[PDB]
């Protein structure tokens, strides 16, 4: 294969630590990618297909696409 | 040159040479006998045309 | 040492091999880890089912977490354990044995000793080898090296010497191109 | 100089050499392939810089990535293999240039293949370097006379600008640039340095059997004394003809910053296009539309916005190219062309339909243009081309009505006929190019409406019996139009005196 | 103190990897031990801290490893008087070799449009001098302006004669960014300024900017440049409530430039290998080009249709922001009329019987359906021929072939083409001269009067004078 | 001592597994236990000590880890008086049923191009005996000559009858190379050059060779067998020195073979599927059918228009080449005037 977008080096670092902590992954994400105004975001299970998202600095997305290891959002907005 | 009667100086000339560079960051070839010898012949060759204008 | 690999790569075996080197070097330890990802090399191809084990795919996780067990559960540093079961989460312990080589290379550049070759057309004397070992040390003059030795150029008379990445040409044949090159181009 | 001095001289210069070597690191090769080299190490390389193989070819690092190195080989990779050796020169991609390059054949790289010898000189060009600035540059206003009748009165072109010739296969595409050469041999013989054009001719993808009989060509006019040839041959490898064009404009460069001017001829664009194409490809690069990479513009254009006529406090030097591009079936709205057409000031169309139908060199005037117009061409030139541009549009829209309608008026034949002597009149053979003053005459004739008298079968032989006649007998008359450049009112009424008159001597068919 | 460092050098596409605490996208990065200053614009995240970048200068000379700092906002230019009558670059180094910009402080080139309550859009006549324009596409002072043109139809000869009819005798500043086009031409138009004394050395004066990032700048420079001349332009309107002319030597080369980069960021080709985000990147930039409470911006927009395909989607999406618009047909250039503005083509949101007189409106009509009927006949004319035609019809071909020469008119920039000096025309003598024609004013005069001439009675007089000479 | 082993098998592409050693680029390879031998021109070294390489026969019936031993030369065929009136194989294996092919030497099918220095003009018309192309594209003997033609308009007619007027009246060598044609016809001129007396079993006579690549042959095979016929010819253009006509049926399967293999190979494909590298290989392939100072080669090639279509990537980079183009139009066959040889476009 190439590689997977949930395979970054922060969350992989994590499971090598083996501290089980996500932080509440359920209702919360963390973006690891960004880019023409589309974000990937890691964890944040239990969205809906097609919900709204609140980032950080307060602008809206909408969970597009739901895979298996990220959401890939549109943001709302100035990416 | 390249060929034998009398190439055993550069090669050990050369040693001296590359013993000197490899001690040193880089290679200078100061000490090397091909240019000297080069210039034995094209300073005769020299000495022979300078005779006189006429 | 800043708990930063010596080099980062996008590659699969290079991403997982980076982890591991800066989550090992973080808690305190990198020498043990290398001695269990130098165990699996060896293994893998010494140990004939072991490698047909990890490039089998048609098994399940289930299955491969208990050969692993099986294999050893101590012995291993808790970030190696850790590490498998994150390969078989992703289904990457196909990938396991590049990742462990990758791992060892950065340690090996970690490694002060280095090895130099020296590439020469005449054989050479033990009394010549001695002096260009002075002539190296006098160069570098402040790290431990071990000397290797290699005769079948077309150069004659001529040192070049290799030093894991550098390269340093004092033969003979440069000096004879570059006077005949030179000499053409006088324009008189 | 005595001999023994200059041998002095020279023992001396021999003495004076020096050979410094640094460690240069070194990678290993991961893969090769289609001469596509991925490397390993070799860090702190820079983009673009030149490194050697074992076997001594070269190779330019174009993709820097975080495992691996990029590089093209240069050359024929069969002797490269995996685990070889591939050390960083330290210096991007040059080229030797200066005035002993005139008269040589050379590749991509600058290495001479004619034979003769080895190349005696000291400077070297960096091929790609940042061009000239909106300060730096001048209004072209010098006439960069290429012979032809057509293209110096129709289509001018100025010391400085591009153009472009543009047509399909077999159109005469390099006819029009070989002729410009040897019009420019007539001023280096003659000591006028301020019309020197030193010539280059860059051909991309071309059989060598061609470029030698182009050279044999060159040679036999003797004006290869004063022209570059670049080779990079369909055998040569897909880099060496992405880089001979930008190898021949430094070489260019040269003269330009140097007060002089020069000439540089680009065999197909096109070709280049696609060895970049190629080259790119097998980077794994992700392709564009027809595959070419996304940047075949800017491929181009930093290439022929090299071309400028410095300013006289930089010395005055210009560089004038003539980019050629051929087109599949004369349709000019594919992708390159139109690229190319968008970044030249004025393009020559060349048409085949025309080319059988007797119309050689076949160029459209109707389509060709030119951003600089009479601002380059001399003042005894506008006057005339205005008004064969004018007569010229008349007679293409009475064309088609003659052919149906099958009546013609008397002043409607008057023009249709002038029209035709004229179109004649612009007819030139192959390796026979005009002098300006020649040309100002025979197209005066035309013009004037004189050639509506003899048939339009003899207006080519009157040419040329009439401007040998000129040439005898009115040989002041030519200085004056050659020295000042101007078409004085007595050269007029002394000019329109002895056309009619020679008309009615020689033994000519004088019934339109 | 430099964080990053260069890992990945692709083209004019740079991956940086970055220790801690990554700048924002669109952020502007300065790579140390560069012979020239080299500036990075952040375009993606890409995880691991790291970030894709585009270059704006060449990326030969590059080296794995090299440190880059942060400046921690994106592109910044100085703004301010201290532009007028200096030529700078994307960047905003001056690129005149007159010495160092003075600016009051220095602007970002990536803002938020300004907002649907403060739009404040006005509808008033912009008389340019040129009739056809006057007549059948007027332009609004305030509201944007497109001139689409293939190659070599005159629409950078059509750019220099606004600027020498409008920018000239403006209270207001002017600015002109030239992105994407040639060199020679840049030269040409500050020469062209200084004699013009529109701008000059001496300070105080100099009332216009100038922005180049042409061919031989690489991606990201001539998609960047345009917003540095717009951000210039925004300054001297919010600041002050001046009137500013806009002049953008051709915009298509914006989105060229980010299609040739596009690949290498990672998006996926589009239909005509543009990127994705074309109208977007676009409308961005058009949004901001516009008048407001504050002041008003006329901008005049240089479109090239390639291969003249107006259905390509640069132009197309283009069409929909703008207020006016000019066509420029090859064909016409054939027949020798410049300039080649296509009547019928041609529109504008004032050509409207409200914002211009009832008569204008008429007029302008007139003149199109009298076009169009011309155009219709030319197929049977070719089989039939003039005469098998009836007298109204011949009427209509006669009286059209007479518009359509007189919609001719030479500009002073055209003289040296030419050889005839420039002329100006009054709107009162623009729409009189043609309401004249079309009640058959000039029916009696040959069709040879009516071409590059100013006005009616001037076309008249030189065809009197030429029978008088025969 | 078979150091090789068959790592993974995809159609015409196979890769190769060493310990060491990697032979170098476009060495042949021959695959041990298996019936009609097989010969594998390395392409690729893919790292890992791993080689992608192209196959001269079927493919079908290997299986992975199977033996591979190193010749460590190129495609090495017979050249020489002996192959004269022999039909030989892209690897110099006789298919003719005459015996084994007496040969000075064995040249390697890959070699450089003629420099800038050996060229020759040789600007001497060739009299075909057609009047169309004699008078409007007249051939030059010692020159390159392509056969421009969609399906079935008269191309191989056409080079039946230069043979027929050409070829036998000449008093030089010749040399046939099919690529990619239909084997009938190839039988079909071995017994008419029999029966001309052009070629015999008789030693000493036949001044002609013949090489096949047919259709029924795989990629890589119809690649390859243009640059066997083309070094057969080479000898006796630079050792004998006399002239040499060179018969190219189809040159456009070369092509296409690279093509069909050239996705397996891992390249990204050119405009319309073609491989990036078409007019490199095809150059490689005509810088070499030249003449120099040694002798004079006239080749004839048959360049087929894929649906009649001359913008085509693989005619087009073709034209370039070629000194004198006939290009055969299919209109003229419906009109049946033949040779359907249009004259505006044959220059
Ligand atoms: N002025 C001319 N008068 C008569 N014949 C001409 C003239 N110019 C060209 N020809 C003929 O045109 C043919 C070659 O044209 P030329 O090679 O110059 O154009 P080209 O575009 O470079 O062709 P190609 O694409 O094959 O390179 C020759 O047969 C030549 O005789
Ligand atoms: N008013 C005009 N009158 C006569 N010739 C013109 C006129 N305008 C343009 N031409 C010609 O059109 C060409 C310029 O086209 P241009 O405005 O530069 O379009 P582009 O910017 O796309 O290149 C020049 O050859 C110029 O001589
Ligand atoms: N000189 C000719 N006279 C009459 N018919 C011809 C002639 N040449 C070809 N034909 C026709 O052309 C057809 C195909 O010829 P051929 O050269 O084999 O085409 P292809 O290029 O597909 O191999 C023949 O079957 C024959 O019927
Ligand atoms: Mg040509
Ligand atoms: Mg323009
Ligand atoms: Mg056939």
């Amino acid at each position: 294969k190439k590689l997977s977008t949930g395979e970054a080096s922060v969350v992989l670092a994590e499971k090598i630590k083996g501290i089980t902590q996500q932080n509440d992954i359920t209702e919360y994400g963390t973006v690891i990618s960004i880019g023409d105004g589309i974000a990937r975001v890691f964890g944040l299970t239990k969205v809906q297909a097609g919900e709204m998202v609140e980032f950080k600095s307060g602008i809206r997305g909408m969970a597009l696409n739901l895979e298996t290891d990220n959401v890939g959002v549109v943001v709302l907005g100035n990416d | 040159a390249l060929k034998g009667d009398k190439k055993a100086e550069v090669l050990a000339r050369s040693l001296d040479s590359a013993i000197d560079g490899l001690s040193k960051g880089y290679m200078d070839y100061q000490n090397d006998p091909l240019l000297p010898l080069i210039l034995s012949s094209i300073e005769a060759n020299v000495k022979k045309i300078t005779t006189l204008s006429a | 040492p800043g708990d930063k690999p010596p080099a980062i790569e996008d590659s699969i075996h290079g991403k997982y091999a980076g982890v591991l080197f800066s989550s090992a070097s973080s808690n305190k330890s990198l020498n043990k880890v290398a001695e269990d990802m130098k165990y699996f090399n060896q293994l893998y191809k010494e140990s004939e089912v072991f490698k047909s084990f990890l490039n089998n795919v048609s098994l399940k996780r289930n299955q491969q977490r208990d050969i692993i067990s099986a294999l050893g559960k101590t012995n291993f540093n808790p970030a190696t354990n850790n590490l498998l079961e994150t390969l078989i989460e992703n289904k990457r312990l196909d990938s396991l044995p590049k990742i462990a080589e990758k791992y060892m290379d950065y340690y090996r550049i970690l490694n002060k000793q280095e090895s130099i070759t020296i590439i020469s057309a005449q054989e050479l004397t033990a009394a010549e080898k001695q002096k260009v070992e002075q002539g190296l040390k006098k160069g570098n003059a402040n790290v431990q090296f071990t000397v290797v030795y290699q005769v079948d150029p077309a150069i004659l008379g001529g040192l070049q010497m290799y030093s894991g990445n550098n390269f340093l040409d004092c033969s003979l044949l440069s000096r004879v191109n570059k006077l005949k090159t030179e000499i053409a181009k006088i324009s008189f | 100089l005595s001999t023994g001095e200059a041998s002095v001289v020279l023992a001396e210069k021999i003495k004076g050499i020096t050979q410094q070597n640094d460690i240069t690191e070194y990678g290993t090769v991961i893969s090769i392939g289609d001469g596509i080299a991925r490397v390993f190490g070799l860090t702190k390389v820079q983009a673009g810089e030149m490194v050697e193989f074992k076997s001594g070819i070269r190779g330019m690092a174009l993709n820097l990535e975080t495992d691996n190195v990029g590089v093209v080989v240069l050359g024929n990779d069969r002797d490269i293999k995996e685990g070889d050796v591939v050390k960083r020169t330290g210096a991007i991609v040059d080229v030797p240039i200066g005035e002993a390059m005139c008269g040589r054949v050379f590749d991509a790289l600058g290495n001479p293949i004619d034979g003769l010898g080895p190349l005696k000189t000291t400077q070297r060009a960096r091929v790609e370097i940042k061009a000239p600035g909106i300060i730096p540059r001048q209004s072209v206003r010098q006439p960069m006379q290429t012979g032809i009748k057509c293209v110096d009165s129709l289509v001018p072109i100025g010391r400085g600008q591009r153009e472009l010739i543009i047509g399909d296969r077999q159109t005469g595409k390099t006819a029009i640039a070989i002729d410009t050469i040897l019009n420019q041999k007539e001023a280096f013989n003659t000591g006028d340095v301020k019309k020197q054009l030193y010539c280059i001719y860059v051909a991309v993808g071309q059989k060598r059997s061609t470029i030698a009989n182009l050279v044999s060509i060159l040679k036999q006019h003797d004006c290869m004394k004063f022209t570059i040839v670049v080779c990079a041959t369909a055998s040569d490898a897909a880099p060496l003809q992405f880089l001979a064009p930008y190898s021949g404009c430094a070489i260019g460069e040269f003269f330009r910053d140097n007060g002089k001017h020069a000439l540089i001829i680009y065999d197909d664009l096109s070709k280049q296009a696609v060895a970049y194409r190629q080259m790119s490809l097998l980077l794994r690069r992700p392709p564009g539309r027809e595959a070419y990479p996304g940047d075949v513009f800017y491929l181009h254009s930093r290439l022929l916005e090299r071309a400028a006529k410095m300013n006289d406090s930089l010395g005055g030097g210009s560089l004038t190219a003539l980019p050629v591009i051929e087109t599949q079936a004369g349709d000019v709205s594919a992708y390159i062309p139109t690229n190319v057409i968008s970044i030249t000031d004025g393009q020559i169309f060349l048409e085949t339909e025309l080319f059988y139908k007797g119309i050689r060199p076949a160029i459209n005037v109707g389509l060709s243009v030119s951003r600089v117009g009479s601002a380059a061409q001399i003042k005894a030139m506008k006057k005339i081309a205005g008004n064969l541009k004018l007569t010229l549009a008349t007679y293409r829209e009475l064309a088609a009505f003659s052919q149906f309608g099958s009546d013609l008026d008397a002043k409607t034949q008057q023009q249709l006929n002038t029209g035709e002597r004229l179109v004649e009149m612009l007819k030139q053979n192959q390796y026979t190019p005009m002098k300006v003053e020649e040309q100002v005459c025979i197209i005066f004739a035309g013009v004037k409406g004189f050639l509506d008298a003899l048939v339009t079968s003899e207006v080519l032989k009157f040419e040329k019996k009439f401007l040998e006649h000129v040439r005898t007998n009115h040989s002041a008359l030519l200085k004056r139009i050659r020295d000042s450049g101007d078409l004085s009112e007595v050269d007029t009424n002394e000019l329109n005196t002895i056309i009619p008159l020679f008309i009615q001597e020689g033994g000519f068919k004088l019934k339109a | 103190k430099a964080n990053g460092q260069v890992s990945q050098v692709i083209g004019a596409v740079v991956d940086v990897q970055f220790e801690g605490e990554l700048p924002q996208i669109l952020n502007a990065l300065e790579v140390q031990g560069t012979q020239h200053r080299l500036v990075l614009e952040v375009a993606q995240h890409l995880g691991d801290s790291r970030v894709r970048t585009i270059a704006m200068d060449s990326t030969e000379g590059l080296v794995r490893g090299q440190p880059v700092v942060d400046t921690g906002l994106p592109i910044s230019v100085p703004v301010g008087p201290g532009t007028l009558g200096r030529i700078m670059n994307v960047i905003g180094e001056p690129i005149d070799q007159r010495g160092p910009i003075k600016a009051a402080k220095l602007y970002p080139i990536h803002r938020d449009a300004p907002s649907f309550t403060d739009q404040a859009t006005s509808a008033e006549i912009l008389v340019t001098g040129i009739k056809v324009v006057d007549l059948l596409a007027p332009y609004a002072r305030g509201g944007k302006i497109g001139l689409f043109g293939g190659a070599g139809v005159g629409k950078t000869v059509l750019i220099q004669e606004l600027i020498n009819n409008v920018a000239k005798h403006h209270g207001g500043y002017s600015v002109f960014a030239g992105v994407g086009e040639r060199t020679r031409e840049g030269n040409d138009l500050y020469h062209e300024m200084m004699d013009s004394k529109v701008i000059s050395v001496k300070e105080g004066e100099s009332r216009c900017a100038l922005i180049f990032g042409q061919m031989n700048e690489p991606p990201g420079a001539r998609a960047r440049v345009g917003l540095t001349g717009l951000t210039v332009a925004e300054y001297f309107r919010d600041e002050e409530g001046k009137d500013v002319l806009l002049f953008v030597d051709n915009i298509f080369r914006f989105t060229q430039a980010c299609s040739e980069v596009s690949a290498l960021l990672g998006r996926i080709p589009s239909a005509v290998g543009y990127q994705p985000t074309l109208a977007t990147d676009l409308g961005a930039l058009q949004e901001r080009i516009t008048t407001t409470q504050k002041g008003s911006i006329t901008s005049v927009q240089a479109i090239y249709v390639p291969a003249d395909d107006l259905t390509d989607p640069a132009p197309a999406t283009t069409f929909a922001h703008l207020d006016a618009t000019t066509v420029l047909n090859r064909g016409l250039t054939e027949l020798g009329i410049y300039p080649a503005v296509d009547p019928l083509d041609s529109t504008s949101r004032m050509l409207d019987p409200i914002t211009i007189g009832e008569e204008h409106y008429t007029v302008a009509r007139g003149v199109q359906k009298l076009l169009q009927d011309y155009k219709s006949l030319q197929d049977i004319i070719a089989i039939l021929g003039v005469d098998d035609l009836s007298e109204e019809d011949k009427l209509v071909v006669a009286r059209a072939r007479k518009v359509q020469k007189f919609l001719s008119q030479p500009f002073f920039m055209s003289e040296v083409f030419s050889g005839i000096p420039g002329r100006f025309v009054n709107l009162k003598q623009n729409i009189a001269s043609f309401k004249a024609l079309l009640e058959g004013a000039g029916d009696e005069y040959p069709e040879s009067c009516f071409y590059m001439k100013g006005d009616l009675e001037e076309s008249l007089a030189a065809g009197r004078a030429d029978a008088l000479k025969s």
